[PDB]
RNA sequence: UGGCCAUGGAAGUCGGAAUCCGCUAAGGAGUGUGUAACAACUCACCUGCCGAAUCAACUAGCCCUGAAAAUGGAUGGCGCU
């Protein structure tokens, strides 16, 4: 039934200053702003506490779909402020039992050649959503690191080189190759 | 044994169980057998003589090899004992009826299975002890006509004598 | 031939998974029900056959 | 069940309390049954071992029965993987005893480092198999006639360093544990006074 | 504790009659994986952290799966949330 009531709070840092035009978060801090609308969510953000501290929001009324967006925004504003604060790095390694598929960025981060997986003659080239760049690691061999500060940007650049190095008409359980993601951490951690 | 073919003192264990008979199905020797000196008719007819009048109704076999020389002995097992303390002995062959009939009494008898037992059980003497080897039997039925059960709860007796 | 944590990643990727009875989906291992409305969420479900 | 055995679990408790005027709390940690099976043979006439909860908590209600004031002190320190060990010998003694015993158990991969673990120069004890593994990191061996000799006696991992997953599974290999410990002794209660291993 | 039946092997584990005690904090004479058979692994009782409800089995409403036909098509039509 109708929930005379729900909410939450979103204790923002120090560091960080979000602001609110109305439901569309603007959140900015050290490494760069992050904009996302709500414009479609149907909920009170109320910013409140001197130093602005906390974001609260509120959500009256609400049925059991509508009251599983109120946790599902604050916590997209708590990734928001991580990406603003740490940035993301998801790092993926290349698996391979023969064809070491070589990889090679190439503009800047944008691009992603992934050449010789599995002896293919096809070059799977891979651009990467914009803020998100690529880069071939060192201190270890065959990984890569996606750096970024919108998250959403860059998972769906790492699911894209993902499925980008996928293995058509074999025994997938015996073809295990490909570039899959080995671990979802930040630029630095504090 | 090691690099070649060396016998520097030999005393070498292994665990076999079951043993009434010969066995025509055997599987006495090969793997740890041949290698190591033991040959295997031979080592079936000393096992044979070992475990030969009681246990004829499966027993257990620690091998201790002495360079050619295996030394079988009979450790106990609770049920193998309250089997060999039953009303014998029918041995195979008709048999068939089967081996659970299963009222043979044993009172006094058990107090000695406790004591035989090798220390064990973390146990705080007999008085535990008891309560155990009297369901351990599947068979037997404890005394003359009892259950097992919670008989076991108001025992009077051997507290003190089975150390 | 092959790193064991690396396959083992590349495992979780692939083969470490449940699958519809009905509409053979294949599903996140914790699963109890399907995704697919074309089955019904049946929970009719099955682990994916590892390979001998 | 479980209505009939918590209260049969006080019983134990106050029983114990009531019994020994001397308790000594131990830290289970990562611990096997064999090990407390251990414990239970050697410390057997002596000392009675137990392990408990937040009913354990409740040392309070011991110490409400119109009696006892002491056991006050010991209520913060059950915390962690608690068990406790009533006794009425000595406390330095039994504190030897406790240490004394112990057990290996193989390297924890990932987990802390207590000594300067090392890796003595002998044989494997295997034929040609992967001598990759070994140096993989910074070891150096060598296929000696068939069995892999390491050549050199090397410190891997040193005091409060991380040990890693490969260098751990082939210290497991090699049949090497200076990991783990057994139990260790974080508190005592001595007729009243605490003491604090000293 | 290679428990008993079963030897073809089932020491918990193709099956079945059993089916209790000890230590117990507590572990079934065993949910499975797998083994010739073990092993090895996996599945209570209890803690450490976190911080108020949690969870099971039924039942009946709408909605959905179940639900495949041949000229292009019919809640009468347009449409409607
Ligand atoms: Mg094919
Ligand atoms: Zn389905």
């Amino acid at each position: 039934m109708k929930t005379i009531l729900s909410n939450q709070t979103v204790d923002i840092p120090e560091n960080v200053d979000i602001s609110l035009k109305g439901r569309t978060v603007i959140v900015k801090g050290p490494r760069g702003t992050l904009r996302r609308d709500f414009n479609h969510i149907n909920v009170e953000l109320s910013l409140l506490g001197k130093k602005k501290k906390r974001l609260r929001v509120d959500k009256w009324w609400g049925n059991r779909k509508e009251l599983a967006t109120v946790r599902t925004i604050c916590s997209h504003v708590q990734n928001m402020i991580k990406g603003v604060t740490l940035g993301f790095r998801y790092k993926m390694r290349s698996v391979y039992a023969h064809f070491p598929i070589n990889v090679v960025i190439q503009e800047n981060g944008s691009l992603v050649e992934i050449r010789n997986f599995l002896g293919e003659k096809y070059i799977r080239r891979v651009r990467m959503r914009p803020g998100v760049a690529c880069s071939v690691s060192q201190a270890q061999k065959d990984e890569l690191v996606l750096e970024g500060n919108d998250i959403e940007l860059v998972s769906n650049s790492a699911a894209l080189i993902q499925q980008a190095t996928t293995v058509k008409n074999k025994d997938i359980r015996k073809f295990l190759d490909g570039i899959y993601v080995s671990e979802k951490g930040t630029v630095q951690q504090a | 044994m090691p690099p070649k073919f060396d016998p520097n003192e030999i005393k070498v264990v292994y665990l076999r169980c079951t043993g009434g008979e010969v066995g025509a199905t055997s599987a006495l020797a090969p793997k740890i057998g041949p290698l190591g000196l033991s040959p295997k008719k031979v080592g079936d007819d000393i096992a044979k003589a070992t475990g030969d009048w009681k246990g004829l109704r499966i027993t257990v076999k620690l091998t201790i090899q002495n360079r050619q020389a295996q030394i079988e002995v009979v450790p106990s097992a609770s049920a193998l004992i309250i089997k060999a303390l039953k009303e014998p002995p029918r041995d195979r062959k008709k048999q068939k009826n089967i081996k659970h009939s299963g009222n043979i009494t044993f009172d006094e008898i058990v107090n000695i299975a406790r004591q035989m037992r090798h220390r064990s059980l973390a146990r705080e003497l007999s008085g535990t002890i008891k309560e155990i080897l009297g369901t351990a039997q599947s068979v037997g039925c404890n005394v003359d006509g009892r259950h097992p059960h919670d008989i076991i709860d108001d025992i009077n007796s051997g507290a003190v004598e089975c150390p | 031939i092959i790193e064991p944590s690396l396959r083992q990643l590349a495992q979780k990727y692939n083969c470490d998974k449940m699958i519809c009875r009905k509409c053979y989906a294949r599903l996140h291992p914790r699963a109890v029900n399907c995704r697919k409305k074309k089955c019904g969420h049946t929970n009719n479900l099955r682990p994916k056959k590892k390979v001998k | 069940d479980r209505a009939t055995w918590k209260s049969n679990y006080f019983l134990k408790i106050i029983q114990l309390l009531d019994d020994y005027p001397k308790c000594f709390i131990v830290g289970a940690d990562n611990v096997g049954s064999k090990q407390m099976q251990q414990i239970r043979m050697s410390l057997r006439g002596k000392a009675v071992v137990l392990m408990g909860k937040n009913t354990m908590m409740r040392k309070a209600i011991r110490g409400h029965l119109e009696n006892n004031p002491a056991l006050e002190k010991l209520l913060p320190h059950i915390r962690g993987n608690v068990g406790f060990v009533f006794t009425k010998e000595d406390l330095t003694e039994i504190r030897d005893m406790l240490l004394a015993n112990k057990v290996p158990a193989a390297a924890r991969a990932g987990a802390i480092a207590p000594c300067e673990v090392t890796v003595p120069a002998q044989n494997t004890g295997l034929g040609p198999e992967k001598t990759s593994f070994f140096q993989a990191l910074g070891i150096t061996t060598k296929i000696s006639r068939g069995t892999i000799e390491i050549l050199s006696d090397v410190q891997l991992i040193k005091t409060g360093d991380k040990v890693g997953a490969s260098e751990a599974t082939l210290l497991n290999m090699l049949n090497i544990s200076p990991f783990s410990f057994g139990l260790i002794i974080q508190q005592v209660f001595d007729n009243g006074s605490i003491y604090n291993p000293e």
